[PDB]
RNA sequence: UCUCUUACUUUUAACCAGUGAAAUUGACCUGCCCGUGAAGAGGCGGGCAUAACACAGCAAGACGAGAAGACCCUAUGGAGCUUUAAUUUAUUAAUGCAAACAGAAACCUGCAUUAAAAAUUUCGGUUGGGGCG
RNA sequence: ACUGAACUCCUCACACCCAAUUGGACCAAUCUAUCACCCUAUAGAAGAACUAAUGUUAGUAUAAGUAACAUGAAAACAUUCU
RNA sequence: GCUAAACCUAGCCCCAAACCCACUCCACCUUACUACCAGACAACCUUAGCCAAACCAUUUACCCAAAUAAAGUAUAGGCGAUAGAAAUUGAAACCUGGCGCAAUAGAUAUAGUACCGCAAGGGAAAGAUGAAAAAUUAUAACCAAGCAUAAUAUAGCAAGGACUAACCCCUAUACCUUCUGCAUAAUGAAUUAACUAGAAAUAACUUUGCAAGGAGAGCCAAAGCUAAGACCCCCGAAACCAGACGAGCUACCUAAGAACAGCUAAAAGAGCACACCCGUCUAUGUAGCAAAAUAGUGGGAAGAUUUAUAGGUAGAGGCGACAAACCUACCGAGCCUGGUGAUAGCUGGUUGUCCAAGAUAGAAUCUUAGUUCAACUUUAAAUUUGCCCACAGAACCCUCUAAAUCCCCUU
């Protein structure tokens, strides 16, 4: 019995279909396209880490841009919102800085007020009571 | 080693192994000591004592000699008044 | 002429799909 | 598979005619190096690993294993209501149409395997009726086999056949190991 | 197949070759372990436990004289005349439990096995069978089909 | 350093 | 081989409704196995692509290339075929819709080189395809103006949204 | 390219022809026939392959010693070369020793 | 020939028309500087430059192309040649004996010893550029 | 202070990031047995799967419409001229 | 939409059976295919070598006339690689078949033709409508690379993340192979289609049968025995031997012939200089006109000259004004066929998916480009300790009075 490949056409079309949008001979020649489709798939897997990294970097720039309009720096906003137990991530703050400018200014005022409270507490030796917004809600 | 003979198409036995070694049916191979008849005047009696002894080959050597001999040499024999008859089977052996 | 039926049968279905693309039915 | 003989055979590079000459010198020509034009790489050359017929696939199962398969095959037929016992294969008419209609009334199945004790004692009524049929086969008792029973939906046996099978099949379950082949005379063989 | 060498190319040396040094089996001196092994006489042992086991199951009838033919016919022993067999030897195993009066003829017999049979009233006699006649005794039926 | 000569190999004319 | 160009003159459309507009005539004509290079023939087909039937003949009459006379004979018999068989009223009311060249079957000969070497040389043959459509040639596309560029650039600035956000 | 544009011609197999309906019959001839016949004796084919099995080298060796005197000169010469090559391959080449 | 080249004609050349190869080719959407790296980057890092585009020149780069190039080394891979390398005298020639003869001899044959002319096979590793291991 | 990983955590799913080699689980197509009847099932069998061997044959690109190749002149195509 | 792509038969392979062909006329051993004169002309002679022995020198399987069994036993053998009986035992046997091939397959075959070589010898390629071609108004569509339809716009392994959007932004040093390590300026690949590379069951394991017995004679058995399943690639040398074919080129020889103006001289292997032969220097040419030529310049040109024709010497050889020249455009040993699928510890290649475990002590070796053993690694199985480590304990001649090990209960 002699066996020959009869469905070799279907084995090469499943790889060439991913290369139809390429440029040059690497969209129709199986030998050339297979080495490009594999690299395209490899870049697809490794770009999932970059997309998460790039989104956060984009959010930081947008948060920084809006903070400067209110005379604040990015470390001064994120750092002082943590001490108020306001757990808002960069995704929300970037959205708030774009679609809710009035709400973002309220957060900037809260962060600025909390920032000023820490400086006042740093000047004292603990005799004066803590700031109004410096109180922390305890959970048991 | 000839794995397939040219006239019968079957495995052959290396006659060098047969002459120089003895196989017990338990699987052990009994050999002599290399040099038990060479320069005995310069060897101490203790050294000569262990030269004229029959020793067992280890696992690697035994597996090597099982491939160089056919199944005719691995059969159980019942020779009358055989000096090595009692050594063809193991006793009180575990693992 | 390679013997077999599965590959030839499968290719016909693919051709009909291309026919439905070049000349789609009303 | 035990009686299969494959006749497929291809010619290796040593059996393809010609091709004894080296085509071009080893170096200087700028082409790939070849020693013959009949190598498997070349067009029209020999096959590296092809069939080398004629080839036999003959092997013998132990006698008790082959005899045990018949008992299991018979058990499946009876357990699944596919085994029918008869007294004789004498039909009232030699018309093959009568046999087909009789099997359909009793809902035996699409195919029925008919077994008789011997080949010389088969009634002419059933022989002339099964001669024109394709799904109704008439075989002697000695021609019984697992493949035929499994292929056919329904099995029909006569009373002498049943007695014959028990003597042959149960003989394997209580017997000594053969000192010499049973074709030679024994004390009690044949039974 | 690994990387190159004689492993991947299938040119491994013969079995027992140690790369050039004197092989292990070669350097061992020759001794007469198997010298004349094909001319030594072999005897299939027959224990009294085996003999008593055959008698209790009816495979060997003690009412008739017992020879090599009866033992083979009862599937008690399997003699191979082509394998330099010269018969059976009666061993002393299970002499304590042996209790039967038989007339068995064996090629060899130990002193204790002889004593055990004669104690119960049996008779033991030893006879010699040459290899040519041995096959006739073991399988009389094939011999009678040669017309000799 | 023997004189190296490569004889050209003609192809069959039928092509 | 493929000869679908000839069959394109045998397709018959259903009769038009009274409200339907006039459908321009379509004529497909070609010549097979022309002893000419398809690469050289392309410049002649590209030259008359989009030209009128009479204008194309004017360019091909004074052109020095050999295929120019070959294409002219194709147009002359296609122009006659349009009126004679395709119900075209005015023979000059035609323009070249499609004009391309295709590779034909080429023989293989041997060109002898020095030092006993050789090189296979082909006798190239080419096809020429022409399509005639009744009616005046379409006006050439005007060059894109500054207003169109300014309109497009402003339109680009109006379609941009805030990406990677809500 | 490389694949047909049309369906293969239909093939109809007679599952109840004379050969298939009677395949496997008499395979129990020895068991049910008082061991007068052997199922290996029902094998039809080359005289050197009836009731015997072996590898390629063993088949060539057995064929040469049984019908070697009847083979053609070209076929006999090819068989001898095949035995020589197989002898060298099996006894000198391989992964295991 | 040169200081020191120059002019002209012919072929080639370039353009129009006809016919139409070959080596070559991983894919290229094919830049410069500095640095880096399997130690010499069009592709990596940092700077600089940068609409697209054909034709004609040029030969610095693509460690350019063309015959697994030459050159050293490796192989228990070959061959030629030489010999006080090893193994042999089958063969040839000359003697001796036996044989065979005559009555002395020769031819032939066997077994030897001398040479002749050949045949087979091999060229242990380690280390050492100016040595005599 | 903040920035900062495939580390960790969080929502969910977890056999699913080593050379040689070794142990597996599946499987394309083909033939056969029996099914199946717009192409499938369970088994058996084997010339049983090719991005690569300056691979073999065939087709066609690239260099490239490039290298290279060709017909003395006039004419009544009689002839004459160089 | 071009080129194309598909389309099944021709025929073949392996068995069985049976023992095969060879005078129409004429011609055909001389130069075969040539009607028609005096001859004497005779066949017979161990194969070798490659290869294996990891070199090689004795040696190294090759149907020899019954399968199986005895048995890979007795024997043979640098007693080593390997070779290997006999006595004895006894076998069925029905040609008309295929889990063979389907135009790169199967015989090379459409044919030993075309074509190539002086000869021996080598050796192809391909065909495809239909019931009807006395229907060509014909055998409709879609399908590789290559083109055409339809040239191109900053930026860069050509893609990915994306985006309203092709690019612009961001991220990204091709593949295979060989090495400790290749984006590497190291190897291979222009591309498309087809073809092209893991064959063996001794042991062990797994799953059935039977069981002190197993097996359809032989063989094994102190739980074995029988059966099945499951492990062992492809291409490439330079060489060697045997038998043929070659001196129409060339080297030399033989047979019988031919050529050599003119001038100067003298009875010259003299001078000048044509035909002719030769090929010093330079240039062009370097896939060229040419697998050695063109132009000019040169040497000889009455002789050891040049040349036509026929014959001879053939590879363990011929021949040679010895250049290791020449012997049919690669002669330190011609070519062809065969041994031959020579061998290669060397180079290259080694084809579907997914998961898991998984790296650096050495010894020997005519050995360091390899192999064997151990170490390490893998699977299965059995069993009980394993690792970490509290005291105690391990040398003196010796203060680098060292860092730290080994041992080691608890944990
Ligand atoms: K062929
Ligand atoms: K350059
Ligand atoms: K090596
Ligand atoms: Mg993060
Ligand atoms: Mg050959
Ligand atoms: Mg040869
Ligand atoms: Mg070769
Ligand atoms: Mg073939
Ligand atoms: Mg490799
Ligand atoms: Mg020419
Ligand atoms: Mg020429
Ligand atoms: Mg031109
Ligand atoms: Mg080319
Ligand atoms: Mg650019
Ligand atoms: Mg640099
Ligand atoms: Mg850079
Ligand atoms: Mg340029
Ligand atoms: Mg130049
Ligand atoms: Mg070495
Ligand atoms: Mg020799
Ligand atoms: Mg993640
Ligand atoms: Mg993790
Ligand atoms: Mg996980
Ligand atoms: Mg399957
Ligand atoms: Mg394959
Ligand atoms: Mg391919
Ligand atoms: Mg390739
Ligand atoms: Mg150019
Ligand atoms: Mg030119
Ligand atoms: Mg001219
Ligand atoms: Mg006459
Ligand atoms: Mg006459
Ligand atoms: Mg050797
Ligand atoms: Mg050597
Ligand atoms: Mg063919
Ligand atoms: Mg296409
Ligand atoms: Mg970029
Ligand atoms: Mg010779
Ligand atoms: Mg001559
Ligand atoms: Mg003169
Ligand atoms: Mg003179
Ligand atoms: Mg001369
Ligand atoms: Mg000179
Ligand atoms: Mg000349
Ligand atoms: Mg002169
Ligand atoms: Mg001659
Ligand atoms: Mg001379
Ligand atoms: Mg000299
Ligand atoms: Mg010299
Ligand atoms: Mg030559
Ligand atoms: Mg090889
Ligand atoms: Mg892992
Ligand atoms: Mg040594």
């Amino acid at each position: 019995l002699r066996n020959r490949v009869t469905d070799r056409y279907f084995r090469i079309q499943e790889v060439l279909k991913h290369a139809r949008h390429f440029r040059g001979r690497k969209n129709r020649c199986y030998r050339l396209a297979v080495r490009t489709v594999i690299r395209a798939f490899v870049k697809c897997t490794k770009a999932r880490y970059l997309k998460k990294k790039n989104m956060r970097t984009l959010w930081i720039n947008r948060i920084t841009a809006a903070s400067q309009e209110h005379g604040l720096k990015y470390p001064a906003l994120i750092g002082n919102l943590v001490k108020c137990q306001v757990e808002l991530n960069r995704k929300v703050l970037a959205d708030l800085a774009i679609y809710e400018p009035k709400t973002f200014k309220s957060l900037a005022a809260l962060a600025s007020r909390r920032r000023h409270e820490g400086f006042a507490a740093a000047l004292g030796d603990g005799k004066e009571p803590e700031g109004i917004f410096s109180r922390v809600v305890q959970y048991h | 080693l000839t794995y397939f003979s040219a006239r019968k198409g079957k495995r052959k036995t290396v006659k060098a192994v047969i002459d120089r070694f003895l196989r017990l049916h338990c699987g052990l191979w009994v050999r002599r000591k290399a040099g038990y008849k060479k320069k005995l005047w310069k060897k101490t009696p203790a050294r000569k004592k262990r030269l004229r002894e029959f020793v067992f080959c280890n696992k690697t050597q035994s597996k090597l000699l099982d491939k160089m001999t056919t199944s005719f040499w691995k059969r159980r024999n019942w020779y009358v008044d055989d000096p090595y008859q009692k050594y063809h089977d193991r006793t009180n052996l575990k693992v | 002429v390679k013997k077999g039926f599965r590959a030839a049968f499968r290719f016909q279905k693919e051709l009909e799909r291309q026919r439905l693309l070049r000349c789609p039915p009303p | 598979n035990f009686k299969r003989i494959s006749y497929a055979k291809t010619k290796t590079r040593a059996e393809v005619r010609g091709g004894g000459r080296k085509p071009w010198p080893q170096k200087g020509t700028g082409r790939a190096r070849h020693g013959s034009i009949r190598s498997p790489l070349w067009r029209g050359g020999g096959v590296a690993h092809g069939p080398r017929g004629p080839t036999s696939y003959y092997y013998m199962l132990p006698m008790k294993v082959r005899a045990l398969g018949l008992k299991v095959a018979l058990t499946v037929k009876l357990a699944q209501d596919d085994l029918h016992i008869m007294d004789s294969l004498e039909l009232p008419t030699g018309d093959p149409q009568y046999l087909t209609e009789l099997a359909h009334y009793r809902r035996w199945g699409d195919s029925v395997l008919l077994v008789d004790l011997t080949h010389e004692e088969m009634p002419q009524s059933i022989v002339e009726a099964t001669s024109r049929l394709k799904t109704f086969n008439l075989i002697p008792a000695v021609g019984l086999n697992v493949h035929s029973m499994l292929k056919h939906q329904t099995l029909v046996l006569t009373l002498p056949t049943v007695a014959f099978l028990e003597d042959k099949l149960l003989w394997q379950d209580s017997r000594y190991r053969p000192l010499y082949p049973f074709s030679l005379p024994y004390s009690d063989f044949p039974r | 197949r690994g990387h190159k060498g004689e492993r991947q190319r299938g040119t491994r040396p013969r079995l027992g070759f140690e790369g050039g040094q004197t092989p292990f089996y070669i350097r061992i001196p020759k001794y007469g372990f198997n010298e004349g092994h094909s001319f030594r006489r072999q005897y299939k042992p027959l224990s009294l436990n085996r003999l008593q086991y055959l008698i209790d199951l009816g495979r060997v009838d003690p009412s008739q004289p017992i020879d090599l033919t009866q033992l083979v016919n009862g599937r008690g022993v399997t003699i191979q005349p082509l394998k330099r067999d010269y018969g059976v030897q009666l061993v002393e195993e299970g002499a304590d439990t042996f209790t039967a009066k038989v007339n068995i003829e064996v090629q060899l017999a130990s002193e204790l096995a002889i004593a055990a049979i004669e104690k119960n009233g049996g008779v033991v006699t030893t006879a010699f069978y040459d290899p040519r006649s041995l096959d006739i005794v073991c399988k009389p039926v094939p011999f009678f089909l040669r017309g000799q | 350093t023997k004189k190296r000569f490569t004889p050209p190999i003609y192809q069959p004319k039928f092509k | 081989i493929s000869r679908k160009w000839e069959k394109k003159n045998k397709i018959v459309y259903p009769p038009q409704l009274p409200g339907e507009p006039r459908r321009p005539a379509e004529i497909y004509h070609c010549r097979r196995q022309i002893k000419y290079s398809k690469d050289k023939m392309w410049y002649l087909a590209k030259l008359i692509r989009g030209m009128s039937i009479d204008q194309a003949l004017a360019q091909l009459e004074f052109n020095d290339k050999k295929g120019a006379k070959i294409i002219k004979e194709v147009l002359l018999e296609a122009q006659d075929m349009a009126v004679r068989d395709h119900n075209v009223e005015f023979r000059s009311n035609l323009y070249i819709a499609e004009s391309t060249s295709g590779r034909g079957q080429c023989l293989k000969r041997i060109r002898y080189h020095g030092r006993g070497r050789f090189g296979i040389m082909e006798k190239v043959y080419c096809h020429y395809f022409v399509k005639l459509v009744e009616g005046p040639p379409p006006p050439p596309e005007p060059p894109k103006t500054a207003v169109a560029h300014a309109k497009e650039y402003i339109q680009q600035l109006r379609s941009r949204t805030i990406v990677h956000t809500l | 390219i490389g694949i047909r544009l049309t369906l293969p011609p239909p093939k109809v197999v007679d599952r109840w022809n004379e050969k298939r309906a009677m395949f496997g019959v008499y395979d129990n001839i020895g068991i049910l026939g008082n061991f007068e016949k052997h199922p290996k004796e029902l094998i039809r084919g080359p005289i050197w392959l009836r009731g015997w099995k072996g590898n390629e080298l063993q088949r060539c060796i057995r064929k040469r010693k049984m019908v070697g005197s009847r083979m053609f000169a070209d076929d006999l010469h090819n068989l001898n070369k095949r035995i020589r090559y197989l002898y060298k391959h099996f006894n000198r080449h391989g992964k295991f020793r």
